């Protein structure tokens, strides 16, 4: 679903100050949908 | 000329692996099952759209 290949894929990136982000204690959205534009990319998916 | 040969099919199979995954049109149930590989963002970030 779009929890596992962008949310998941969110917290992989290594972090600005470097690196990992494992263990670290974030807060996503539970459902994402596209709501329109140009074009349906692969969507800002934003994970804090 | 083997080598030439078999640089032009590579090259044209790497072309054809980034286009099917970069297709559209798999948006898709499909899209479930699809990973974007390492060897594809290089490509992006170098021909952009």
């Amino acid at each position: 679903n779009v929890i596992r290949n962008k949310q998941i894929s969110a917290m992989k990136l290594t972090g600005v100050d470097g690196k990992s982000q494992y263990g670290n204690a974030f807060i996503i959205a539970n459902t994402v949908k596209h709501y329109g534009g140009y074009s349906d990319l692969g969507g800002p998916i934003t994970v804090y | 000329y083997h080598e030439t040969i078999e640089q032009k099919k590579n090259n044209r199979l790497l072309e054809a692996r980034i286009f099917t995954r970069a297709n559209p049109q798999l948006s898709g149930a499909i899209r479930l099952g699809i990973e974007r590989d390492s060897v594809s963002r290089s490509y992006d970030e170098m021909f952009g759209a």
